[PDB]
Formats: C-alpha cells, sequence, structure tokens
C-alpha cells in the first residue's frame, strides 16, 4: 500500500 | 401555508499530510493539517457554531473545538487513523449537528504528499427563518 500504518 | 423550502449548502473536507524531512523526537514522522471550509471562500461561519475534530485519543486533548473560522487542526503524527468530525449550527430546531467520519490517511516517504478534497452537500428541508437567513447570507 502507499498508506502508513493505521490506529484505532 | 402554501410555500415550502429546501436551501443546500456545500462543504470542502480535506487534509494535507507530508513526510517531515526529520522525524521529531517523539518519533512522528508526518506533518498533517485537515480542515472543513466552504467553497469559493463562502462565509459558512454565518450557519456554523462550532467545528469539532475528534482526533485519536494518542493525541493530548483529544477534543478540538474551532468555534470561529478557519477550521482546521495541525498536528504531527506516524499513523492514519478515522477522525470524526462534528459540524454544530447555529440552529435551534433537528438537525443541531452533522457528523463524518474523516480518513486521515498517510503516505509512505518516497511518495507525493497527501493532498485530498471531499465535498458534501448539505440539504434542509424548510428551516426555520432564522436558520434559513443565516444558511443564505452564507
Amino acid at each position: 500500500t502507499k498508506q502508513t500504518a493505521r490506529k484505532s | 401555508m402554501a410555500s415550502s423550502c429546501a436551501v443546500q449548502v456545500k462543504l470542502e473536507l480535506g487534509h494535507r499530510a507530508q513526510v517531515r524531512k526529520k522525524p521529531t523526537v517523539e518519533g512522528f514522522t508526518h506533518d498533517w493539517m485537515v480542515f472543513v471550509r466552504g467553497p469559493e471562500h463562502s462565509n459558512i461561519q454565518h450557519f456554523v457554531e462550532k467545528v469539532v475534530f475528534h482526533l485519536h485519543e494518542s493525541f493530548p486533548r483529544p477534543k478540538r473545538v474551532c468555534k470561529d473560522p478557519p477550521y482546521k487542526v495541525e498536528e504531527s503524527g506516524y499513523a492514519g487513523f478515522i477522525l470524526p468530525i462534528e459540524v454544530y449550527f447555529k440552529n435551534k430546531e433537528e438537525p443541531r449537528k452533522v457528523r463524518f467520519d474523516y480518513d486521515l490517511f498517510l503516505h509512505l516517504e518516497g511518495h507525493p504528499p497527501v493532498n485530498h478534497l471531499r465535498c458534501e452537500k448539505l440539504t434542509f428541508n424548510n428551516p426555520t427563518e432564522d436558520f434559513r437567513r443565516k444558511l443564505l447570507k452564507a
């Protein structure tokens, strides 16, 4: 992916 | 009465995100900014009480409240998240607010910076006379 990791 | 009315206002939600030249001392790798505005520099402040950005609880003072434009938040971070945004109206009757779940996403190093725009139209059916006047002053 082009995106960084995510947080919830 | 014989007349009915439907007023429609347009809002632009959006965000910008850039990889920092050097991460912050905390480890944060990106600078971003998120915003709510109207188009053509319209004066939405006529009908918008406040805009509330609900940041991820990892951020200090996560409830960021903007009572006066520009309705924006500028932070540094290291990871994308969903950011609920609430626009409060200068109204007395329903709806008193509208909520959008904004995807605050960040791109990797080596890809271009993020510049994202998201258009949303709000439709008020038969507003009161005073809400209607503010809506149309915008």
